[PDB]
This record gives structure tokens, C-alpha cells and sequence, in this order.
């Protein structure tokens, strides 16, 4: 899942 | 304004816990607004496989 | 009605750990075959809002 934590 | 929070419209930041709608609307939602609890958010970062989606698209 | 697991083609039976994927083909896969962990299968399975695909359907 694409989450901001990047 | 440009990352608006599908449900209280303040703005996604980079430095906040948010995840995007890849379910439909595509729209970024914060963590903490959705009730997501943080170890939850973790194993979905964690899992690629996993794709999330919102209480208003998971109802459609 | 038998449902074969979608990586190792054996029996995806009530007492095994299975994953459906949801993303598309709709097979059923066994935790196990997956590699997926314990913890991660117990918050996908749990959470209806959070969906899993295959491998296969993964790469479109
Ligand atoms: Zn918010
Ligand atoms: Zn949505
Ligand atoms: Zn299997
Ligand atoms: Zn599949």
C-alpha cells in the first residue's frame, strides 16, 4: 500500500 | 490545498502518516483521520501486495 | 467444489492459513506459499479495506 512513509 | 485529506481536506505532508486510496478515488488520506492504528500502518507500508482503500470506496 | 492454491495447485483447506486474490484472478494461495508472514496475513484478512493480489496480478 502506497503510504507517505518514503 | 494541493494534497487535500479525504476527510478533514487539511493538507498530506510529507513528514505525516497517510495513505492513498489506490482502492479508486486515489485521494491521500492521514492515518490518524482514517483510525488507522500505527502498527497497522506499518505492515502496509511493509506489504507491496496490500492495496488500501477508503470507508467511502470500500462502500461503493 | 475444490480450490486449488493458486501456487503450489494442493488443497486450500479450513485449517490452513489462505489468501484470496482479490486484485484479480480470484484464486485462493496459502499463507504459507506466499511467503507471507503471520502477522501481516492477520491484518489482511482482518482488514476488508485492505485487499491483496498475487504475485501474477501484482506485475498486471
Ligand atoms: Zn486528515
Ligand atoms: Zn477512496
Ligand atoms: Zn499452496
Ligand atoms: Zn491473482
Amino acid at each position: 500500500a502506497r503510504t507517505k512513509q518514503t | 490545498p494541493v494534497y487535500p485529506c479525504g476527510i478533514c481536506t487539511n493538507e498530506v505532508n510529507d513528514d505525516q502518516d497517510a495513505i492513498l486510496c489506490e482502492a479508486s478515488c486515489q485521494k491521500w488520506f492521514h492515518r490518524i483521520c482514517t483510525g488507522m492504528t500505527e502498527t497497522a500502518y506499518g505492515l502496509l507500508t511493509a506489504e507491496a501486495s496490500a492495496v488500501w482503500g477508503c470507508d467511502t470506496c470500500m462502500a461503493d
